[PDB]
C-alpha cells in the first residue's frame, strides 16, 4: 500500500485505496464549491444583471436619437438612422471588450452627418461627399461638440467597460477555487484523514479537529496566499463604483445642439464650401454584499474543517494513522494571482 | 567602434496566457562583442529571479508562460566599453481569449397555463477575456416555449 500506513493488519487492497483517493478528490471539490456557491451566484446573478441593463440602456438611446431625428429633423433620415445604429453598435463593442476608438466613433458620426445636413438642410439640389467629410474637420463647423461628447461618452463607457471585465475575472477566479486541483501528498493525507480509518475495521471513527487542520494549513498554504489580493480587489472595485445612463440618454440633446450651433452659421458656410468644392443601488448592493466575503479566502480551510465530519474534543479520534485518546500534534494559484494584480492595477488607475 | 543602428531590434507580439514567446535581439557590430541586457518597461530584468525568464548566450528572452511574466515594453539594450546602445521598444501585450461556460439550468414557465418560457444562461467566463481578448461568439442566453 502507498497511502494506509498498515500498523496491523487491513481490510482494503490498494485499488480500494485509489476508490478512497477519488472520494477524497470529489469530497473535497463538493465541500469548496458549496463554500463558494453562494459568492459564485450573488457575482453570476450580477454580472447577468448589469450586462442585460447596459444593452437595454444603450438599445433605448439608440431609439431616443433615432426618434429625435425622426420628429426635428425628417430631411436627414434615413441616412440619420445608419449613422446612429452604427454609433451605438460601436458603443456596445466597445462596452464588450472589443478595440473601438471612442474618438474614432464620435468623428465617423460627425463626418456622415455633416454632408446630409448641407445637401438636405443648408443647400438643397455623392460625388462630393468627401469633399463636405474633409471640409467638416478643416473648418470645426461643429465647434467643440465633438470633443465635448468624446470625453463625456469615453469616460463613462471605459469605467463600464473594465467594470463587466473584472465582474467577468470574479466569476472566473471563484469558478477556479472549487476546481483548485492539489498535491498528491495532500491527497493522500485527506484519504487518511477521511477514509484510512475504514481500512483499520473501525466504523464511525471521526478525525481530531488538530489533525484536519494541519492537514487543511498543509494543503491551502498557496490557496490563503491569495487574501491578499482579494481584499485588494474588493476594495478597488469599491473605489471604482464611486454614470453611462444619463451620458448615453443626453447625447440626442447635445447633437441637437451641435446641429442648431452648425447652422447658426449657415450664411458664411454654405458660400464658402460651395466655392471650395436603479443602477446605482445595484451597484451599491453589489459592493455591500460583496464585502461580507472578504474573509472567503482566509476562512476557506476553516470552513473545510468545520463542515467535515471531525472530533472537535480531540477524543478518542482519528489522527490519519491509528485511533488515539488525544492527539499529539501553485500553477493554477500563480495565475490567480497574475490576474487578481492585473484587474486591480486596471481599477485603481481608474481611480 | 560602436554603431547605433542594431542589427535586429525587438518585434512586438500577442501571446496568449499559456503561449511562450521568444524576442530576438542582434546588437550592433562592436568590438568587443556588445554586452546585450533586457529592460522590462525602462528597467531591467533578473533571468535568476524567475524560472519562466533565462537569459541566453544568443542573446534571446523566452518566456514559457505569459503568466509568470506579463505584458511590458521589453527594450534591448548593448553595453560596450565605447558607449551604450537602445533598440527599439517591442510592447508585448498577453491576450485571453474568451470561453463558454456550461449551460445553465432551464427557469421554470413564467405563465401557469398556456404559453411559458424557459431560460438557459451562457456567460463568457470559462476564461473570461483579457487585455482586450476576443469576446465569446455566439448567442449568451437559450428560450424556449413551454407548455405547462
Ligand atoms: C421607440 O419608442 C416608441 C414608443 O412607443 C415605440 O413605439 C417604437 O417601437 C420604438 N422604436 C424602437 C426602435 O425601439
Ligand atoms: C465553472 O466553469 C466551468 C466551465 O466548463 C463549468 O463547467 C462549471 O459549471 C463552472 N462552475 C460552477 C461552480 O458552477
Ligand atoms: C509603452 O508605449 C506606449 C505608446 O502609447 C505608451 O503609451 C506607454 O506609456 C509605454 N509604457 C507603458 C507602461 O505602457
Ligand atoms: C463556445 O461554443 C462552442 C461550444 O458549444 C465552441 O465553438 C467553442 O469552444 C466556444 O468557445
Amino acid at each position: 500500500l502507498q497511502v494506509c500506513l498498515p500498523k496491523g493488519p487491513t481490510c482494503c487492497s490498494r485499488k480500494m485505496e485509489e476508490k478512497y483517493q477519488l472520494t477524497a478528490r470529489l469530497n473535497m471539490e463538493q465541500l469548496l464549491q458549496s463554500a463558494s456557491m453562494e459568492l459564485k451566484f450573488l457575482i453570476i446573478q450580477n454580472a447577468a444583471v448589469f450586462q442585460e441593463a447596459f444593452e437595454i440602456v444603450v438599445r433605448h438611446a439608440k431609439n431616443y436619437t433615432n426618434a429625435m431625428f425622426k420628429n426635428n429633423y425628417p430631411s436627414l433620415t434615413p441616412q440619420a438612422f445608419e449613422f446612429v445604429g452604427e454609433f451605438f453598435t460601436d458603443v456596445s463593442l466597445y462596452i464588450l471588450g472589443s478595440d473601438i476608438n471612442v474618438d474614432d466613433m464620435v468623428n465617423e458620426l460627425f463626418d456622415s452627418l455633416f454632408p446630409v445636413i448641407y445637401t438636405q438642410m443648408m443647400n438643397p439640389g455623392l460625388d462630393i461627399n468627401e469633399c463636405l467629410r474633409g471640409a467638416r474637420r478643416d473648418l470645426k463647423v461643429f465647434g467643440s461638440f465633438p470633443k465635448l461628447i468624446m470625453t463625456q461618452v469615453s469616460k463613462s463607457l471605459q469605467v463600464t467597460r473594465i467594470f463587466l471585465q473584472a465582474l467577468n475575472l470574479g466569476i472566473e477566479v471563484i469558478n477556479t477555487t472549487d476546481h483548485l486541483k492539489f498535491s498528491k501528498d495532500c491527497g493522500r493525507m485527506l484519504t487518511r484523514m477521511w477514509y484510512c480509518s475504514y481500512c483499520q475495521g473501525l466504523m464511525m471513527v471521526k478525525p481530531c479537529g488538530g489533525y484536519c487542520n494541519v492537514v487543511m494549513q498543509g494543503c491551502m498554504a498557496g490557496v490563503v496566499e491569495i487574501d491578499k489580493y482579494w481584499r485588494e480587489y474588493i476594495l478597488s472595485l469599491e473605489e471604482l463604483v464611486n454614470d453611462m445612463e444619463n451620458v448615453l440618454l443626453g447625447l440626442f440633446s447635445t447633437i441637437h445642439d451641435s446641429i442648431q450651433y452648425v447652422q447658426k452659421n449657415g450664411g458664411k458656410l454654405t458660400t464658402t464650401i460651395g466655392k471650395l468644392c436603479t443602477l446605482s443601488s445595484r451597484r451599491r448592493e453589489l459592493i455591500q454584499k460583496l464585502k461580507s466575503f472578504i474573509n472567503f479566502y482566509s476562512a476557506l480551510p476553516g470552513y473545510i474543517c468545520s463542515h467535515s465530519p471531525v472530533a472537535e474534543n480531540d477524543t478518542l479520534c482519528w489522527n490519519g494513522q491509528e485511533l488515539v485518546e488525544r492527539y499529539s500534534q501553485e500553477p493554477v494559484v500563480s495565475q490567480i494571482i497574475d490576474k487578481l494584480k492585473h484587474i486591480n492595477q486596471l481599477l485603481r488607475t481608474m481611480s | 567602434y560602436l554603431r547605433k543602428n542594431f542589427e535586429q531590434d525587438p518585434q512586438g507580439r500577442e501571446v496568449p496566457i499559456e503561449g511562450m514567446i521568444v524576442l530576438h535581439c542582434r546588437p550592433p557590430e562592436g568590438v568587443p562583442a556588445a554586452e546585450v541586457e533586457w529592460l522590462k518597461n525602462e528597467e531591467p530584468i533578473d533571468s535568476e529571479q524567475d524560472e519562466n525568464i533565462d537569459t541566453r548566450a544568443d542573446h534571446n528572452l523566452i518566456i514559457r508562460q505569459a503568466r509568470l511574466s506579463d505584458s511590458g515594453n521589453y527594450t534591448c539594450m548593448a553595453a560596450n566599453i565605447v558607449a551604450k546602445r537602445r533598440s527599439l521598444s517591442a510592447t508585448v501585450v498577453v491576450y485571453v481569449n474568451g470561453g463558454w461556460s456550461s449551460w445553465t439550468e432551464w427557469s421554470a414557465c413564467n405563465v401557469r397555463c398556456g404559453r411559458g418560457w424557459q431560460k438557459r444562461s451562457r456567460t463568457c467566463t470559462n476564461p473570461a477575456p483579457l487585455n482586450g481578448g476576443a469576446f465569446c461568439e455566439g448567442m449568451s442566453v437559450q428560450k424556449i416555449t413551454c407548455t405547462a
